[PDB]
């Protein structure tokens, strides 16, 4: 949600009110960035329905067309299914990195049969 | 102790209600109208009818009230309730029984401003194209020539999207926020409380009555109590209380444009089960929504980028640093434009939509209801009211198509991507369909010469 944008705006009043010395040094700039970055992060969807129900029911037909499974063919057949549905192809590659950790967790826990 | 000139509206009559207390009755009266300056809550009037104006008062009379406010507080015996801050007994003495408008009107007919008018309709957040259509229809709000509009939004309360309806009161003349349970006095719903020995039972006056031939705005519709739903279910169907037993007859007017927004229960579509087939609720209440719009696109940082900068720029203006002309343009128009109909062209108008219905009956089993169409016909009505150009442009035709496609998404499983590709990519009820074949609404048009005699 965007509401934190108002909150982070409130943060700036503490910083500016502290010095009020009408002087800027580069040292205060580098040190400030490191503190904020670590603290802040810790403190229908097409992806959510394809993996759990579609891929379970999709592998029956795909196996009759392909004799084996290849990492090269995985992205090739997926593109033809979602042609002209999303005008954003660059974001697909981001899905590649995430699912690899997801799918390996599913094998030991047997969540997808 | 001075004669006072003021104005007011009679809201309701107490004929339907059942010896010291019997001499008088109780009525709910307001004086302050909806305005930006009227934002601070005023003191409500409670008038008392001493058996003089009973049955002689009818809703919808813009009348003026004049009199003297004597504080002859009859409750000196301390056996009743009391009046608000304006502590005075209010007697009734006047009820009738039977300009910048012109300068703006000159600019209203002008076509130079008539071109950019639909490109500035939604400047606050720029929203979505469907929402503007609903807002424009609501602004105009358009014998038995009536109708209701169900505008649906799909977001979440934390985002100001839920609060987007708050901006309407700047333009709307009558907006009251219910917030659900515990609204201001009567929240359009009737309720009964236990009263002491000598007090008057309460006749519930909703904002429905106060906006007769007006517009009433409802917020957080799905957060109301289950008990309120039972009472309101019947009234909403007829927008009144009608009894045809020929023994007891009464009518209470409620003719505002019901504007409300539904709130999704929990997550949007996180559960994997059916949305329509997994509801324990009653069918007729849910089916009051004419359009079921679904949100388009999920992650669009570029679109989300604009809104953030608006917030940042907005906060700049408010900090210290050392146009009513446009508001009334749309509102005033809905009162003056009343075109007429051509007898030889009435069939052609209705002919076009009838073709679209019969197309859906080829592959299916009555899967389309006329009721959804019933709203679509009244929606096109505002188009002629705005331009008066006698035709509809193909630019608007594409936009109205997007309305229907969203509805099919929510009700059908995501497998809609296989059967409806071509549309997307590119016996009482039976008798009603018969009328569309001849394009005659009146079922008593045979020998209408004898109806005039009566």
């Amino acid at each position: 949600t965007v509401r934190q944008l108002e909150s982070m705006i409130r943060l700036s009043e503490a910083m500016a009110r502290m010095h009020c010395c009408d002087e800027v040094q580069p040292k205060h700039v580098k040190e400030a960035f490191r503190l904020l970055n670590k603290s802040i992060i810790r403190v229908s969807e097409y992806c959510r329905i394809s993996n759990l129900i579609v891929l379970h029911l999709r592998k029956v037909e795909e196996e009759e067309d392909e004799s084996a499974l290849k990492r090269s063919e995985l992205v090739n057949w997926y593109l033809k299914e979602i042609e002209s549905e999303i005008d954003s192809e660059e974001e697909l590659i981001n899905k590649k990195r995430i699912i690899e950790k997801v799918i390996h967790r599913l094998t030991h826990y047997d969540h997808v049969l | 102790n001075q004669l006072i000139r003021t104005s007011g509206v009679v809201t309701s009559c107490t004929g339907v209600l059942p010896t010291i207390y019997q001499n008088y009755q109780r009525i709910r009266i307001q004086e302050s109208p909806g305005k930006v300056a009227a934002g601070r809550l005023p003191r409500s009037k409670d008038a008392i009818l001493l058996a003089d104006l009973v049955d002689s008062c009818k809703p919808g009379d813009e009348i003026e009230l004049t009199g003297i406010y004597h504080n002859n507080y009859d409750g000196s015996l301390n056996t009743a309730n009391g009046f608000p801050v304006f502590a005075t007994v209010i007697l009734a003495n006047h009820v009738a029984k039977k300009e910048d408008v012109k300068m703006i009107t000159s600019l209203s007919k002008d076509q130079q401003i008539g071109e950019k008018i639909f490109a500035s309709i939604a400047p606050s957040i720029y929203g979505h194209e469907d929402i503007k259509r609903g807002l424009a229809l609501a602004l105009f709000g358009g014998h038995k020539v009536r109708g209701d509009i169900n505008v649906l939004l799909c977001g979440d309360p934390g985002t100001a999207k839920s609060q987007f309806l708050k901006y309407i009161e700047k333009v709307s003349s009558r907006a009251i926020f219910t917030t659900g349970q515990g609204a201001s006095a009567v929240g359009l719903t009737a309720y009964v409380q236990r009263h002491p020995v000598s007090r008057e039972w309460t006749l519930e006056a909703g904002a429905l009555v106060l906006a007769d031939r007006g517009v009433c705005l409802i917020d957080e519709f799905d957060k109301m109590n289950d008990q309120d739903r039972t009472s309101i279910h019947e009234a909403m169907e007829q927008q009144s209380i009608s009894i045809s037993k020929a023994g007891i007859v009464t009518s209470l007017q409620a003719r505002c444009t019901v504007i409300a927004a539904a709130n999704p229960i929990g997550g949007r579509y996180d559960p994997s089960l059916t949305f329509s087939e997994n509801v324990d609720l009653t069918e007729p209440i849910i089916s009051r929504f004419d359009i079921l719009c679904v949100v388009r696109d999920t992650v669009d940082p570029v679109q989300d980028e604009m809104l953030a900068r608006f917030v940042v720029g907005s906060h700049v203006r408010h900090h210290p640093s050392n146009q009513e002309v446009l508001k009334k343009y749309i509102i005033y128009a809905k009162e003056r434009v009343h075109p007429k109909l051509n007898q030889m062209d009435q069939d052609k108008v209705a002919k076009m939509y009838s073709d679209l219905r019969k197309e859906s009956m080829a592959t299916g089993s009555i899967p389309i209801t006329v009721r959804h169409i019933e709203s679509m016909i009244r929606m096109a009505e505002a188009h002629a009211r705005i331009h008066l150009r006698d035709y509809v442009i193909e630019d608007d035709v594409n936009m109205a198509i997007r309305v229907m496609l969203e509805s099919f998404i929510d009700t059908q499983k995501f497998s809609v991507m296989r059967s409806m590709r071509k549309t997307f990519a590119r016996p009482e009820k039976d008798l009603v369909d018969k009328a569309r074949q001849i394009n005659i609404h009146n079922l008593s048009a045979f020998y209408d010469s004898e109806l005039f005699r009566m």
